[PDB]
């Protein structure tokens, strides 16, 4: 019912000016609240030799509601379910108008390095980090390379 | 102006069920849990009452294509049904049906579903014969 709020057209801008490291984020050109995101997978990770997609999408009422994010790649992740949909703090109970979309994506960056499956989304493959950690970071890993785009 | 695009707005729609909202009489949520881009979905509609289609329920493919909502889902029964409708040798659910038809960006599966339900129930439709339960297209 507007043009696009200030607030959205600044962070949008400071994305590109002033990225944060190994991420990237853009609108697409004919829907200025939907992102195109990558995700660099972090170093002494399983997910280290990937480049992961995302997409974020901003509701109406941004900043005064969360963003809202998901993985495109195929991820094996105790926190990440089979659809991309991430479970994050950030992003329900801890959110403010004073976080931004730098923050949620940082948070997710954080998450690929800090799995936790005694919080789990996807069960299947908490169980699976539970009783068989090292296995469960070899899949990881070989799902980066099956799924995700490669490093340079 | 202000467009929620597909993937999120067939998030929407798939945790409007995850909480437990919704009819009674319908239901739908994806056919391959692991499909990253949600194109196929899978419902289900409980026969009306006092009909041909009491007690009995129907099982159905909902395929969700890139411009989903703006474009309609193509819906094809796996239940065998008599209905006119339905396609009687594929089960799809011909374009002409008005919800189809008329298709609106603000339908949803439920919408699709729901307006399914209602034409199992007119007076011409209630009455004819049914195959049996456990038939498929």
């Amino acid at each position: 019912m507007a043009s696009l709020p200030k607030r959205i057209i600044k962070e949008t801008e400071k994305l590109v000016s002033d990225p944060v490291p190994g991420i990237t984020a853009e609108p697409h050109d004919d829907n200025l609240r939907y992102f195109q995101v990558t995700i660099e997978g972090p170093e002494q990770s399983p997910y280290e030799d990937g480049i992961f997609e995302l997409e974020l999408y901003l509701p109406d009422d941004y900043p005064m509601e969360a963003p809202k994010v998901r993985f495109l790649t195929k991820i094996y992740h105790p926190n990440i379910d089979r659809l991309g949909r991430i479970c994050l703090d950030v992003l329900k109970t801890n959110w403010s108008p004073a976080l931004q979309i730098r923050t949620v994506l940082l948070s997710i960056q954080a998450l690929l390095a800090s799995p936790n499956p005694n919080d789990p989304l996807a069960n299947d493959v908490a169980e699976d980090w539970i009783k068989n950690e090292q296995g469960a970071k070899a899949k990881a890993r070989e799902w980066t390379k099956l799924y995700a785009k490669k490093k340079p | 102006m202000s467009k929620v695009p597909r993937n999120f707005r067939l998030l929407e729609e798939l945790e409007k069920g995850e909480k437990g909202f919704g009819p009674e009489s319908c239901s739908y949520g994806l056919a391959d849990s692991d499909d990253i881009t949600m194109t196929k979905w899978n419902g289900t509609i409980l026969g009306p009452p006092h009909s041909n289609h009491e007690n009995r329920i129907y099982s159905l493919s909902i395929d969700c294509g890139p411009n989903y909502p703006d474009s309609p889902p193509k819906v094809t029964f796996i239940s065998k049904i008599n209905l006119p409708c339905v396609n009687p040798t594929t089960g799809e659910v011909q374009t002409d049906f008005h919800t189809l038809r008329d298709w609106k960006r603000a339908y949803t599966m439920e919408t699709l579903l729901l307006d399914l339900r209602k034409e199992m129930a007119t007076p011409a439709n209630k009455k004819l014969r049914q195959p049996k339960e456990g038939e498929t297209f």
